[PDB]
């Protein structure tokens, strides 16, 4: 949503093809979210392929089948400014 | 055949008896039965009663045990040949074979399975029967609110009999069945007594061994049995009872295997089911692919199988008294035979 | 010897058996309660009971098959003549004939119908059970919630009657009738006890076949019975009975 808010806020697009997700604690704080299998194979499905996630899944993410996790770019961050620099380069 | 006294009816129990390796426990109680049934008149609705009686004890098993089998790559093998997947179960029963392998004597565990209806976690049961050699058994409770069912009746009342087990331990002459409990989840509540209130006493891991059915008071140790239990959603079952049983999830399928497993099972499944022929009803992988990436998305199976005999028995009507000698299917045909499309490439904006 | 022996009784069951095949499995059972029967002084209420359900287990039918019509035409002859349009449900049922004839033996299946009230959906049942030649008999269960109605009681209950699906069985006197199951959607679910648990034995394609209820406990087989459903509206279908079942939609 902050996400959203900003591409308004500049006018800007958002960057083509970037999904996201995970919950946000008032200070850019990423934190872990659960159901990871649904999300990875819905936005493989989708053709979207930037997708990034809270650091402290990594472990969950790297537990999937490699086929399931091929051709997408995870990008880990626990600050949220990271993902304002990687929406907006 | 004029035997109908003493002579004989107290002979074939006693005699029956003997290559059973009875509890020292109940033989007290069959010996004053035997000798009150000898004091008693040949005649009467009591003697006929204790006789009945008498009868359900010497048809019970008392130490008769079936052979198990020992070999793992032998029922592993077995274990996997019909269904994909579902690592969980086929890792677990492995390692429950493997204990009992180690320790020498037959063991029995309770335990549980639980995820989206329709992933295959009743058909996996009787394969695990046909490994393990244990006989199966199952019957449904779902619905059921009479508590009587699986605890009997008084044997002072008309018709009463012991309660459902000691159907199933009679029906299988081992004492070690595969019981298989099914969909707790659903049972009655709440306008008469609850049935699991009294389940309770069977799935204590260890007291079990002292089960005191109502029709036969003598206490039957059944604690070899291997008790399974099968709940889609882990909530609804009450907390006591839920604690007793370990839970195992299985999980939801992949396309990229419910793929495979489709092409190995369910396609050959439905085509015998058919009748037809490969010549007959070839179908392509990539008709499958695009069949799963369209037109069902979803953890189940049986939407892919009604998909794929709907399809099969389309092609099946063409042939028998259509035109066409040998229907093939291709893409293009598809929205011929299954209809149209329902979920789309839904993307609001791409750019 | 004549002044009605009871042997006689035994034979009636015996000879009512001796025709009709039954499976081996259940062969033994009724062999020892005969066995018993004859034993028990017969003003005991237990002989009451025991010969009345012995009666009760002689007079299902065992492998006793109606026979099929399977010519096409006639199946469009016999559905036109009674019913316009609504062509989904024509060629789904000839479909069926088309399967059912390339693999010889009779089949069951599950079906279920759906849309407005009033098209005709119980009369078209009628109309497939002359074409296919089966018998016909309707069952309602709207709003029902006495599940015990589905597979009777103890048979120590004083009262106690088999489920009604043994009666039809015993009334079309066929191993594979066409049952009728009516008005799903309005069916009862409450804390009574819901009979939509106790439907998903019967509905289930796969393990039905060996189908069970309290009265008579030896299993009944089902598989090639051809259920039918009907409702006004899907949503209210609890889900996992939906699932079972193939939806077209008149
Ligand atoms: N892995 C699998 N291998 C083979 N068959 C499968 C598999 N998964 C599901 N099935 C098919 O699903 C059908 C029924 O599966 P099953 O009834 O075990 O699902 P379920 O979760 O038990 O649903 P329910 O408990 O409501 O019946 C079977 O015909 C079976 O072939
Ligand atoms: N196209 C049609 N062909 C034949 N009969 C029809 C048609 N449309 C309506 N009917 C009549 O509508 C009546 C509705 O009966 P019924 O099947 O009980 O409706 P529903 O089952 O939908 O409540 C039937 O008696 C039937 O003859
Ligand atoms: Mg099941």
């Amino acid at each position: 949503i902050v996400t959203a808010l900003l591409s308004l806020a500049m006018g800007r697009p958002v960057r083509q093809n970037l999904a996201m997700t995970g919950e946000v604690s008032l200070t850019g704080k990423i934190l872990p979210v659960g159901g990871i299998k649904e999300k990875t194979i819905a936005a493989k499905r989708a053709g979207v392929t930037c997708i990034v996630l809270p650091a402290e899944n990594k472990k969950d993410f790297y537990d999937l089948a490699a086929f399931i996790t091929e051709g997408l770019e995870v990008h880990f961050v626990e600050h949220y400014r990271e993902i304002f620099d990687i929406a907006f380069p | 055949l004029e035997k109908d006294d003493k002579d004989a009816i107290e002979e074939k129990f006693r005699e029956r008896l003997k290559e059973l390796v009875v509890p020292k426990h109940v033989m007290d109680v069959v010996d004053e039965e035997l000798s009150k049934l000898g004091l008693l008149d040949n005649h009467s609705s009591e003697f006929n009663v204790t006789r009945n009686y008498l009868d359900w004890l010497t048809s019970i098993p008392w130490g008769k045990y079936s052979n198990e089998n020992l070999d793992l790559a032998r029922a592993q093998a077995v274990l996997e040949e019909d269904h994909y997947g579902m690592e969980d179960v086929k890792k677990r029963i492995l390692e429950f074979i493997a204990v009992s392998q180690l320790r020498g004597s037959t063991q029995g565990k309770i335990l549980c399975f639980y995820g989206p209806p329709g992933v295959g976690k009743t058909s996996i049961a009787r394969s695990i029967a046909r490994a393990l050699n244990r006989e199966y058994f199952r019957f449904s409770v779902g619905g059921m609110t009479d508590v009587a069912e699986i605890k009997g009746h008084r044997r002072t009342y008309v018709g009463a009999m012991p309660g459902k087990i000691i159907q199933c331990l009679k029906k299988t002459k081992t004492e070690n069945p595969l019981i298989l409990i099914d969909e707790v989840d659903k049972i009655g509540r709440g306008y008469q007594g609850d049935p699991s209130s009294a389940l309770l006493e069977l799935l204590d891991p260890e007291q079990n061994a002292n089960f005191l059915d109502h029709y036969l008071d003598v206490p039957v140790d059944l604690s070899k049995v291997l008790f399974i239990c099968t709940a889609n959603v882990t909530d609804t079952i009450p907390e006591p009872l839920r604690d007793r049983m370990e839970m195992i999830n299985v999980s939801g399928y992949v396309a990229q295997e419910k793929l495979a497993i489709a092409e190995r099972y369910l396609v050959p499944q439905a085509r015998a089911l058919c009748g037809l022929d490969e010549s007959k009803a070839k179908l392509s992988s990539d008709v499958l692919t695009l069949l799963i990436k369209q037109y069902c998305r979803e953890s189940g199976v049986r939407n892919l199988q009604k998909q794929v005999e709907k399809v099969l028995r389309k092609s099946a009507y063409k042939i028998v008294s259509g035109e066409a000698e040998s229907v093939e299917v291709t893409p293009e045909n598809l929205q011929d035979f299954v209809g149209k499309p329902v979920f789309t490439v839904e993307r609001m904006y791409d750019v």
